[PDB]
């Protein structure tokens, strides 16, 4: 419904408010339940093992540039891009 | 089209695809461990960014398409009857070919002899055919037959481009007038 | 000290930071472009020549049997006077990849004032250097025979610590010396207790049985080092003897450009002195049979925007002559991708 984070907490104080019982869960909660859909949450593993790839479980956001130097003695870059990991991204794209 | 930069940015994610197609990922899925393996096909690109990362000539070559390997001026005579013979590895080995140049002869036909690749192509992608801007395409081609076909061409060729914008104005002026679609530039779906 | 605006052409966007110069008989010639060569110059190397600060990218065509190269963004080339040939090794193609070739560049037949270049591919057997940019190489002469010096630069991480979330970081390669035979393709490390550390884009002065390293970057430490080096080669009838000094009297400067004013007398103009920190004076080296000095000269005037800009580049021409552009505001009336400027010293 693409509401913000500010309006949320305007509509779930007041339906707590008016109707008594609360509907709505509060924010905190709803953040410890959106960390169970992204990526890197979950353990798993691949037989083998995969070559030139970490063998950790839980990385989410990456920086995209990969650790692309930005010193002004190299080549010059001014973008932004960020990804997952690509193993990270399937496996919570099959759970 | 700033191809450093998109190199840059899409190489780590070409590596570990590369890794991950010949391995298995364990996990569970409903208490007891599953097996998965995957399969690849990278087919959502339209013909520019097809055109790019494959390493061929762009758009308004003489080599129009990314499947085959005949001339725009060999496709008006033979029309339907070719095949599929544009891989990944036949374009990278055609690209070692052109910077190796092992038969000692010059650009005309060099670029003749690789079929017009240019570059190191550096994504695995499979040749097919878009949905979308295929559509759009014929339909932006038989609107200009349209406004070729008012002004006939077929009896005397060779107007000047003043009876065209004519041709135009009354043919959008008369399909706005009946159908009430109003004239647009960019022409969508 | 002669400071001048240039106007450019209509392909202006060919330039990107890390181009190369070839100066043949006179003729300038841009290598190096942006993004792999197009249908307009199918070889991607350029004649490149300026009338009234106004200059014209025009294409240039190669021999029968040259080899078709891609365009390198950072490489090691030197001058081979012995006809005279220019050498390429390393760089770093378009793909992000690092290419570990020697391209030895020389001129076929020039008629009606239109080039025809040639460049061979020699692959090195031995110890070849691993695949790196932003090295130097010199060819340097003894007892009627020449060898090229190769000081190493930065370079990826080895093949097997190669991690997809720092796929991209860059390290120093070990310092050793590496010394290349073009005639048969040979090479040798040398490995010296008295380099230490490693260096990148730092500045070669080849005199006639040495070599002077001079400035650099270091990024063991994230420091520019101030000391330079002369290292002295000989190669006898047997093996090849070298040998390194530290000299007094250096300067820290990283990615700069020298060229050779006059004869055994060379300028160096503005690398960078600090990661924010610009360097804009300029310093005359002046060379001897055995000793050089290393003396300042008349910092010359700036404009507002070199004097304003935050980074820049360049080469030289060949006659004492410094080319060099500037990035130039986006937030502005729409101003262009660069600005460019040409140094003369005479
Ligand atoms: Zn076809």
């Amino acid at each position: 419904t693409f509401l913000s984070c500010s309006q949320y907490h305007k509509m779930y104080r007041t339906v707590k408010a008016i109707t008594g019982r609360q509907i709505f869960q509060p924010l905190h909660a709803l953040r410890n339940a959106e960390k169970v859909l992204l990526p890197g949450y979950h353990p798993f593993e691949w037989q083998p093992p995969l070559k030139n790839v970490s063998s950790r479980t839980d990385v989410g956001i990456i920086d995209g540039l990969s650790g692309l130097a930005s010193s002004v003695d190299e080549y010059p870059v001014d973008t932004i891009a960020k990804r997952f990991r690509y193993d990270s991204a399937l496996v919570s794209a099959l759970m | 089209s700033d191809h450093e930069t998109l190199t840059a940015i899409l190489s780590p994610l070409i590596a570990e695809r590369e890794a991950m197609k010949s391995s298995e990922l364990t996990l569970e899925m409903g208490g007891i461990p599953r097996t998965f393996k995957f399969i690849f096909r990278g087919t959502g690109y339209d013909e520019k960014l097809v055109r790019e990362v494959e390493g061929l000539e762009a758009s308004g070559s003489v080599y129009i398409c990314t499947l085959c390997d005949t001339t725009r001026l060999e496709a008006s005579q033979n029309l339907v009857f070719h095949s599929i013979t544009r891989s990944h590895a036949e374009n990278l080995q055609r690209y070692e070919v052109w910077r190796s140049n092992p038969y000692h002869e010059s650009v005309e036909e060099l670029r003749d002899r690789v079929k017009g690749v240019s570059a190191k192509p550096f994504i695995e992608t499979v040749p097919s055919i878009d949905a979308l801007h295929c559509d759009i395409g014929n339909a932006a081609e038989f609107y200009k037959i349209f406004q070729l076909e008012i002004g006939e061409v077929y009896k005397h060729p060779n107007a000047s481009k003043e009876e065209r914008k004519r041709w135009q104005a009354t043919l959008d002026k008369h399909l706005r007038k009946r159908m009430n679609l109003k004239p647009i530039m960019r022409m969508n779906g | 000290m002669s400071l001048q605006m240039v106007t450019v052409g209509h392909n202006i966007a060919l330039i990107q930071p890390g181009f190369s110069l070839m100066n043949f008989d006179g003729q300038v010639f841009f290598f190096g472009q942006k993004g792999w060569p197009k249908r307009s110059c199918p070889t991607g190397v350029f004649h490149f020549d300026i009338k009234q600060n106004h200059l014209k990218l025009k294409p240039a065509i190669f021999s029968k049997d040259s080899c078709y190269l891609p365009p390198l963004r950072y490489p090691a080339t030197c001058s081979y006077k012995g006809k005279h040939q220019y050498i390429i090794h390393g760089g770093k193609t378009p793909n992000n990849e690092l290419s570990d070739k020697i391209y030895i560049m020389s001129v076929a037949c020039k008629n009606n004032k239109k080039v025809t270049f040639r460049c061979t591919e020699k692959d090195l057997v031995g110890d070849v250097p691993e695949p790196r940019y932003g090295h130097s190489i010199d060819v340097v002469y003894s007892r009627g025979k020449s060898m090229g010096v190769l000081f190493g630069g930065r370079s990826y991480m080895p093949s097997t610590q190669r991690t997809t979330e720092k796929w991209n970081s860059v390290a120093d390669c070990l310092p050793h010396v590496f010394l290349i035979d073009f005639e048969f393709g040979c090479a040798t490390s040398y490995i010296l207790p008295e380099l230490q550390d490693g260096l990148s884009f730092h500045v070669s002065i080849a005199r006639n049985d040495t070599v002077y390293i001079l400035g650099g970057h270091s990024l063991a430490s994230n420091i520019r080092p101030a000391n330079l080096y002369r290292i002295r080669v000989d190669l006898p009838l047997g093996t090849p003897a070298v040998n390194c000094t530290v000299l007094p009297g250096g300067i820290s400067v990283s990615s700069a450009i020298l060229t050779q004013t006059n004869n055994d007398e060379f300028v160096i103009v503005g690398g960078y002195q600090l990661e924010n920190q610009k360097r804009m004076v300029c310093s005359l080296v002046s060379l001897g049979d055995n000793t050089i000095e290393i003396s300042e000269m008349e910092t010359p005037d700036w404009t507002s925007d070199i004097k304003h800009s935050k980074i820049w580049f360049g080469s030289n021409m060949g006659n004492g002559t410094i080319f060099l552009g500037i990035p130039g505001d986006n937030k502005q009336a729409m101003s262009e991708a660069f600005y460019f400027y040409t140094l003369r010293c005479s």
